Protein backbone atom coordinates (compact mmCIF):
# COMPACT_ATOMS: atom_id res chain seq x y z
CA UNK A 1 0.00 0.00 0.00
CA UNK A 2 0.94 3.70 -1.13
CA UNK A 3 -0.59 6.94 -0.79
CA UNK A 4 1.27 10.22 -1.21
CA UNK A 5 -0.17 13.02 -2.37
CA UNK A 6 2.46 15.42 -4.85
CA UNK A 7 2.03 19.11 -5.56
CA UNK A 8 5.52 19.68 -7.02
CA UNK A 9 7.80 19.96 -10.11
CA UNK A 10 7.65 17.25 -13.00
CA UNK A 11 10.77 16.94 -14.75
CA UNK A 12 10.52 14.85 -17.85
CA UNK A 13 11.76 13.57 -21.12
CA UNK A 14 12.16 14.61 -24.71
CA UNK A 15 8.26 13.23 -26.04
CA UNK A 16 6.67 14.43 -29.42
CA UNK A 17 3.84 17.52 -29.01
CA UNK A 18 1.37 14.77 -29.87
CA UNK A 19 2.46 12.09 -27.43
CA UNK A 20 2.39 15.10 -24.92
CA UNK A 21 -1.17 15.93 -26.10
CA UNK A 22 -1.89 12.05 -25.51
CA UNK A 23 -0.74 12.11 -22.00
CA UNK A 24 -2.31 15.62 -20.91
CA UNK A 25 -5.53 14.20 -22.42
CA UNK A 26 -6.66 12.61 -18.73
CA UNK A 27 -4.82 15.98 -16.90
CA UNK A 28 -5.76 19.09 -18.06
CA UNK A 29 -8.69 20.01 -15.13
CA UNK A 30 -5.91 19.36 -12.47
CA UNK A 31 -2.72 20.81 -14.06
CA UNK A 32 -0.98 23.53 -15.57
CA UNK A 33 0.75 22.81 -19.12
CA UNK A 34 3.67 24.59 -20.14
CA UNK A 35 5.39 23.79 -23.71
CA UNK A 36 9.17 23.55 -23.83
CA UNK A 37 10.28 24.28 -27.48
CA UNK A 38 13.99 23.16 -26.62
CA UNK A 39 12.13 19.36 -25.69
CA UNK A 40 9.79 19.96 -28.73
CA UNK A 41 7.19 18.93 -26.16
CA UNK A 42 4.88 20.00 -23.09
CA UNK A 43 5.25 19.44 -19.21
CA UNK A 44 2.24 18.89 -17.39
CA UNK A 45 2.50 19.71 -13.68
CA UNK A 46 -0.50 18.70 -11.17
CA UNK A 47 -1.94 20.36 -8.61
CA UNK A 48 -2.42 19.48 -4.82
CA UNK B 1 41.72 24.52 -18.33
CA UNK B 2 38.35 23.38 -19.24
CA UNK B 3 36.06 25.60 -17.53
CA UNK B 4 32.74 24.38 -18.91
CA UNK B 5 32.39 22.98 -15.85
CA UNK B 6 31.72 26.02 -13.58
CA UNK B 7 30.38 27.47 -16.86
CA UNK B 8 27.62 25.07 -15.73
CA UNK B 9 27.74 25.63 -12.23
CA UNK B 10 26.96 29.05 -12.58
CA UNK B 11 24.54 27.98 -15.02
CA UNK B 12 22.79 25.65 -12.32
CA UNK B 13 22.58 28.11 -9.68
CA UNK B 14 21.33 31.06 -11.88
CA UNK B 15 18.55 28.82 -13.46
CA UNK B 16 17.81 27.38 -9.15
CA UNK B 17 16.99 31.07 -8.42
CA UNK B 18 15.04 31.31 -11.15
CA UNK B 19 13.39 27.95 -9.93
CA UNK B 20 13.38 29.35 -6.23
CA UNK B 21 11.37 32.74 -7.54
CA UNK B 22 8.92 31.36 -9.84
CA UNK B 23 6.60 29.10 -7.95
CA UNK B 24 5.75 31.23 -5.20
CA UNK B 25 6.10 34.49 -7.14
CA UNK B 26 2.89 33.37 -8.96
CA UNK B 27 4.37 34.66 -12.31
CA UNK B 28 2.50 32.23 -14.75
CA UNK B 29 3.87 31.20 -17.32
CA UNK B 30 3.21 28.86 -20.14
CA UNK B 31 0.15 30.47 -20.85
CA UNK B 32 0.20 30.24 -24.35
CA UNK B 33 -0.47 27.88 -26.67
CA UNK B 34 0.12 26.75 -30.43
CA UNK B 35 -3.63 27.44 -32.12
CA UNK B 36 -2.43 28.85 -35.78
CA UNK B 37 -1.98 25.05 -37.10
CA UNK B 38 -5.80 24.58 -36.22
CA UNK B 39 -7.72 27.01 -38.12
CA UNK B 40 -5.20 26.25 -41.33
CA UNK B 41 -6.12 23.04 -42.10
CA UNK B 42 -10.15 23.90 -42.71
CA UNK B 43 -9.12 26.76 -44.50
CA UNK B 44 -6.44 24.60 -46.78
CA UNK C 1 -8.13 40.96 10.89
CA UNK C 2 -6.35 37.57 11.24
CA UNK C 3 -2.93 37.58 9.68
CA UNK C 4 -2.03 34.21 10.26
CA UNK C 5 -2.47 33.64 5.95
CA UNK C 6 0.72 36.18 5.31
CA UNK C 7 2.61 35.08 8.51
CA UNK C 8 2.30 31.27 6.88
CA UNK C 9 3.30 33.36 3.60
CA UNK C 10 6.87 34.66 5.01
CA UNK C 11 7.77 31.59 6.84
CA UNK C 12 6.87 30.06 3.76
CA UNK C 13 9.04 32.45 1.36
CA UNK C 14 11.89 31.84 4.16
CA UNK C 15 11.57 28.25 4.00
CA UNK C 16 11.68 28.67 0.16
CA UNK C 17 14.83 30.85 0.40
CA UNK C 18 16.21 27.92 2.59
CA UNK C 19 15.24 25.03 0.01
CA UNK C 20 16.94 26.97 -2.67
CA UNK C 21 20.41 27.03 -1.23
CA UNK C 22 20.46 24.59 0.30
CA UNK C 23 20.48 21.52 -2.37
CA UNK C 24 23.25 23.65 -4.54
CA UNK C 25 25.87 24.94 -1.31
CA UNK C 26 26.22 21.35 -1.01
CA UNK C 27 25.58 21.89 3.07
CA UNK C 28 24.72 18.44 3.96
CA UNK C 29 22.25 18.11 6.19
CA UNK C 30 20.40 14.59 8.31
CA UNK C 31 24.27 13.47 8.35
CA UNK C 32 23.30 12.08 12.02
CA UNK C 33 21.39 8.88 13.16
CA UNK C 34 19.66 7.84 16.64
CA UNK C 35 22.15 5.47 17.53
CA UNK C 36 21.94 5.09 21.58
CA UNK C 37 18.77 2.78 21.41
CA UNK C 38 21.12 0.20 19.65
CA UNK C 39 23.66 -0.81 22.08
CA UNK C 40 21.51 -0.01 25.47
CA UNK C 41 19.42 -3.52 24.88
CA UNK C 42 22.47 -5.53 25.37
CA UNK C 43 23.28 -3.95 27.95
CA UNK C 44 20.18 -4.69 29.39
CA UNK D 1 46.02 30.55 -15.05
CA UNK D 2 45.18 29.42 -11.36
CA UNK D 3 41.33 29.63 -10.75
CA UNK D 4 41.25 28.86 -6.70
CA UNK D 5 41.54 32.35 -5.73
CA UNK D 6 37.69 32.68 -7.89
CA UNK D 7 37.27 29.05 -6.68
CA UNK D 8 37.54 30.04 -3.29
CA UNK D 9 35.80 33.38 -4.38
CA UNK D 10 32.20 31.59 -5.28
CA UNK D 11 32.62 29.47 -2.15
CA UNK D 12 32.59 32.18 0.62
CA UNK D 13 30.34 34.16 -0.91
CA UNK D 14 28.11 30.53 -1.38
CA UNK D 15 28.83 30.41 2.15
CA UNK D 16 28.15 33.75 3.18
CA UNK D 17 24.68 32.83 1.94
CA UNK D 18 23.90 30.15 3.73
CA UNK D 19 25.32 32.33 7.23
CA UNK D 20 22.73 35.00 6.24
CA UNK D 21 19.65 32.46 6.19
CA UNK D 22 20.86 30.47 8.85
CA UNK D 23 20.48 32.40 11.80
CA UNK D 24 17.39 34.52 11.41
CA UNK D 25 15.58 31.35 9.55
CA UNK D 26 15.78 29.39 12.93
CA UNK D 27 16.71 26.10 11.27
CA UNK D 28 18.32 25.15 14.21
CA UNK D 29 22.01 22.96 13.59
CA UNK D 30 24.24 21.37 15.90
CA UNK D 31 21.01 20.10 18.46
CA UNK D 32 23.09 16.23 18.03
CA UNK D 33 25.52 14.84 20.44
CA UNK D 34 28.21 12.42 20.18
CA UNK D 35 26.82 10.15 22.97
CA UNK D 36 27.85 6.44 21.83
CA UNK D 37 31.14 6.91 23.76
CA UNK D 38 29.83 7.82 27.37
CA UNK D 39 27.71 4.19 28.09
CA UNK D 40 30.71 1.98 26.35
CA UNK D 41 33.03 2.28 29.10
CA UNK D 42 30.71 1.23 32.11
CA UNK D 43 29.76 -1.74 29.53
CA UNK D 44 33.35 -2.87 28.98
Amino acid sequence: LVSVFLEKDFAFVVSSEADARAFVEFDPEHTVIRPVPDSTDWQVIRKA
Amino acid sequence: AAALSEFTDQITGREGVLASAARLVLGQLGLDDPVNALPAAPDS
